[PDB]
């Protein structure tokens, strides 16, 4: 009822069920899709997932834990810019909204209604986000890495340099299942890795 | 950019060509050449004391403005808050009643 | 005028805390700015 | 360990039977056989969930947020089954598990625990989204008893001083992490910058452990120390300078 | 005989005796500074550098292990974070074990000092630094390096520094 | 392009900074700078500081104090952050904080 | 709850209740025990003692008067010591606010585990406050007597001058009723008026 999780069909669901995919009327509101809250949405079942994680995708659940990282570090610096605007902010603090805007509206961010993204593979979305947090680290090693040098990276100057990586990465999302076989998605998002690394290499 | 506001400021910038070169190369120039570095020392001084002062107005109108901000979040957004909290209570508290 | 008239629910009580606990934060966050920009202040005006 | 399982389609009744269940147990290996004893409840929000529906079943109307009124007293009556006794070696700690609905501490089911107990312990959605493990916030966090719980022959000698230390830098920490949000990084002070890099490696490294990671209280205090030589010796003002003298040093 | 210090030192009187031998004729007779201490001051690699940054000097790194022994290095420039190697060739290792022994330059190569955000170093030739140092100044490492062509210095190639001090001369 | 510095003072005064390198003509043949004639009326003191406060090339005014005070409506009437504005002792006139607009706006001081 | 005076029970027991000893965790925090909040903290008793007081105390209700109006200048003066810093303040208000933080640290403070403050009787009380209070008055004279001269008396001036008085009314609380007698005590603090009142006529 209003949309409220206090509700008592809410808060015994809430206290039974392993899993809540908590939908949120602000992301719905700016029609984002398919507008589960990566806040408040939980799952107990990663305690038992991380051993077919570490079986069938060795890489993901680091990826997992600093995406969830990435997201919640996006909430802390933007209710500190809708007060104090985006000066105060330190240039991993840019790049960590950078990569947290790709990660919300490229990786979290799915349409039901478009052939190639209507389902997701898992060879795929580990793929997306395995860049993406390359990504992070490299653009921040970047700006680390020049931490007291006669030049200091930043966006603006990533922004620059990367331009192509950044339309590449977006543009994963449109790789197609049914057209392109997993092992050339995977194929082309290695490219990327590529792409990225010697890139960043023209930063470093 | 300090706390998130641009504060100007100016830089003494010396573009090396002396447009008075030559004056007094007839007589006083040894004298001369002192009063030059004399005003220059005094117009580096100067940039620093309009630096200091672009600075001081825009902070006093920045802390101002920072200052107002604050004191309508204490003393109306927060009692605003307050008091509908509190008759959210009340209200919450009739309908527990009622029922 | 005295009151946001959201109206009285559990939600109502949701979203009044979470305000609560925002304007207290920028408050705090305007208040540290204030701060900030003081000491420069005070500083310049001994320079 | 005794473990008592009520599942969640377990009967309710048998919801309610089950803590007592447990510390009448705990009551006999404490009091009779003079075993220290830690009681874990694990839900006690599926508990008062038990107290409505046996309520209702007696046709007994509702009190505050639908709780039966007498929900203070049943509480009690779970937790007060606890404390040291005058001629036995015997002792029943509880740690309450309590599930805030809607994450609201002024809920019935917190606020009368918050009244009948010595103490609290939050853990924090902020903290576990940051994938921080286990994620007690030790801010809002407090142990009533701790004073007596620690210090020379109980545990070490520092501890009672570390903690209140602890505490204070992990505080300035969140502070100066808010301040370095506002000003950038080149207006904090040298002191701002460690309070900050203290509260980094606090979460990294004190809070942080792992579901397997068995500390010791002397483990725990020298990862304390470990963070808080950080500092400049005169910088942990609220440390005795004889415990700085004796601990401080490496 | 041995130079006077403002303060009290990881170094014995005994130390500073052998070390004013062996420095370079810049750097001896001179009175020493401190320009850093885990004791005096804040213990961690940024507060080394914090400190380090404001001078424009030779300086002396001495180390004391978890296994009391006295070790480190003689650097012809500041402890700072660096793009490259810096320094020069009157940089050399030290250790006592039990007296004082040095490796001065090679001439090999130009690895004499690097600074990083997570750590602090001397000597290269593949893996093996003369000298590494962990962000928080607790681990260290130490191998023979052709740098240098030095002993281990520390007493295991692996160590804790139990306390680190960084001395400028003035 | 950067900006330029403008002057209001007596023969002295904007001759010392004539040799201190500051003086130049704009392209339209409009000095950076007044000598003031006791002769001159304050209304074109006036209007020439309006000039410069007003003109995009004028980053800075220096003024003499003296005249500071004779200008002293329209000195304390600018209020703009971006020409900032230095009242400036001379060989016969008071000292560099006398009545000073600054100080007077400012309230920590001593 | 959280210290909200509104709760039922708290809001009815204060309708009743004539005394309010509002203790207070900022100040037991600060240690400054027996941390009662002179500010919220009130008795309507007041009146109900001036037959007592009249007889065996008869300064004391100026005494007490003045005390609560010092500690509240003094916490009004901390407004315009945030504002413009304590170097701003008039010569009267410097020595309020040194007075007041000498009643507050040396007469409502008290610790309870030593010999001295175990107990405190209240002749020993009236004593110390009427010492703090007649120094005050003193002290406040010699500024005010020297408002307009050439020489004008501050705070700073009585400190270098006596500050052995400021020293002796910090010690006053030392006295014990087991070692000392009851008229070793008042004589002890009716040599300290004596002290005071020469150390005053050396400047005024």
């Amino acid at each position: 009822p209003g949309g409220d999780f206090s509700d008592p069909v809410t808060s015994a669901t809430l206290g039974i069920v392993q899993v809540f995919w908590g939908l949120d009327k602000k992301l719905a509101q700016r029609k984002h899709f398919p507008s589960v809250n990566w806040l408040i949405s939980y799952s107990k079942y990663m305690r038992a997932l991380d051993e077919y994680y570490d079986k069938h995708f060795t890489e993901f659940v680091p990826l997992r834990t600093k995406a969830k990282e990435i997201l919640q570090e996006e909430e802390d610096l933007a209710e500190i810019v809708q007060l104090v605007g985006k000066a105060s902010l330190a240039e991993t603090d840019k790049i960590t909204l950078e990569v947290a805007k790709l990660i919300k509206d490229d990786f979290l961010q799915q349409n039901g209604y478009t052939p190639y993204d209507r389902f997701c593979p898992f060879y795929k979305t580990v793929g997306m986000l395995s860049n993406m947090i390359s990504f992070y680290d490299m653009a921040r090693r970047a700006v680390e890495t020049t931490a007291q040098s006669d030049n200091k990276i930043t966006w603006s100057i990533i922004r620059e340099h990367m331009g192509e990586i950044l339309y590449k990465l977006s543009s994963m999302k449109f790789k197609d299942p049914v057209k392109d076989g997993e092992a050339k998605i995977k194929a082309d998002y290695a490219q990327l890795l590529e792409d990225m690394q010697n890139a960043f290499r023209s930063l470093e | 950019n300090v706390a998130g506001v641009t504060l100007p400021v100016f830089e003494h910038y010396h573009e090396g060509t002396d447009s008075y070169e030559l004056t007094g190369l007839a007589r006083g120039g040894e004298q001369l050449a002192k009063l030059k570095r004399n005003y220059a020392k005094a117009v580096e001084l100067l940039v620093e004391l309009a630096s200091l002062q672009t600075s001081f107005v825009t902070l006093d109108e920045a802390i101002k403005i920072t200052n107002r901000r604050v004191n309508a979040i204490e003393h109306v957004i927060i009692p605003r808050i307050e008091r509908t909290l509190a008759y959210i209570i009340t209200e919450l508290d009739e309908r527990e009643r009622e029922e | 005028k005295d009151r946001i008239e959201i109206f009285p629910s559990r939600m109502a009580q949701t979203i009044m805390k979470a305000r609560l606990k925002g304007a207290q934060t920028g408050r705090n966050l305007l208040k540290k700015k204030s701060d900030a920009l003081t000491l420069r202040f005070r500083q310049i005006l001994k320079k | 360990v005794c473990l008592f399982l009520n599942l969640a389609n377990d009967p309710t009744i048998e919801r309610i039977i089950t803590p007592r269940l447990a510390l009448t147990t705990a009551e006999f290996l404490a009091y009779q056989c003079e075993k220290h004893v830690l009681v874990i409840l694990t839900d006690m929000s599926s508990y008062a969930e038990a107290l409505r529906e046996v309520s209702a079943a007696r046709e007994e109307v509702p009190g505050r947020r639908g709780f039966p009124g007498y929900m203070y007293t049943d509480l009690a009556t779970i937790y007060e089954r606890a404390g040291r006794v005058e001629g036995r070696n015997g002792s029943i700690t509880q740690i309450p598990i309590l599930t805030m609905p809607n994450d609201d501490i002024t809920h019935p089911i917190p606020d009368l625990t918050g009244y009948i107990t010595e103490g609290q312990i939050y853990v924090d959605r902020q903290l576990h989204n940051r994938q921080i493990y286990p994620p007690i916030n030790v801010l809002p966090s407090l142990s009533r008893l701790m004073k007596s719980a620690i210090g020379e022959g109980m545990t070490r000698k520092d501890h009672a001083d570390v903690s209140n230390q602890l505490y204070a830098c992990y505080a300035i920490g969140k502070d100066v992490q808010a301040m370095k949000a506002v000003v950038g990084e080149e207006a904090l002070t040298s002191d701002d910058l460690l309070y900050l890099e203290f509260l980094q490696k606090f979460e990294k490294n004190f809070i942080t452990q792992g579901p397997y990671e068995n500390r010791t209280v002397y483990e725990t205090l020298d990862i304390g120390w470990q963070l808080l030589r950080i500092f400049p010796k005169e910088m942990l003002k609220r440390i005795p300078q004889s415990t700085l003298s004796e601990f401080y040093p490496r | 005989l041995p130079i006077l210090q403002s303060h009290s030192a990881l170094l014995e009187n005994m130390h500073i005796e052998q070390l004013a031998r062996r420095l370079p004729a810049r750097v001896q007779g001179y009175p020493w500074r401190l320009a850093y201490s885990t004791l005096e001051h804040g213990t961690s690699l940024k507060t080394l550098y914090r400190k380090s940054a404001s001078l424009d000097s030779p300086v002396l790194l001495v180390i004391k292990d978890m296994d009391n022994q006295i070790f480190g290095a003689y650097a012809t420039h500041p402890f700072r974070f660096s793009d490259h190697y810096y320094g020069t060739g009157e940089t050399f290792l030290y250790t006592f074990s039990p007296n004082f022994k040095v490796f001065k330059w090679s001439g090999e190569n130009s690895y004499f000092i690097n600074g990083d955000i997570s750590s602090l170093e001397l000597g290269g030739g593949g893996g093996r630094f003369g000298l590494w140092l962990d962000a928080d100044l607790y681990h260290g490492r130490s191998n023979s390096c052709s740098t240098f062509n030095n002993d281990i210095l520390s007493k295991k190639e692996d160590f804790i520094v139990q306390d680190l001090e960084v001395w400028t001369f003035e | 392009r950067g900006k330029l510095i403008a002057v209001i003072g007596d023969e002295d005064t904007v001759t010392g900074f004539l040799l201190g390198g500051i003086g130049e003509l704009n392209k339209n043949r409009h000095p950076n700078f007044l000598v003031v004639e006791k002769d001159t009326t304050i209304n074109e003191i006036e209007d020439t500081f309006r000039q410069f406060l007003n003109r995009d090339d004028i980053g800075i005014i220096l003024i003499n104090q003296y005249i500071a005070e004779m200008v002293r409506h329209a000195l304390d009437a600018h209020q703009r952050s971006i020409p900032a504005v230095l009242e400036i002792p001379s060989k016969e006139h008071p000292y560099d904080a006398a009545k000073d607009s600054i100080l007077r706006r400012a309230k920590g001081m001593f």
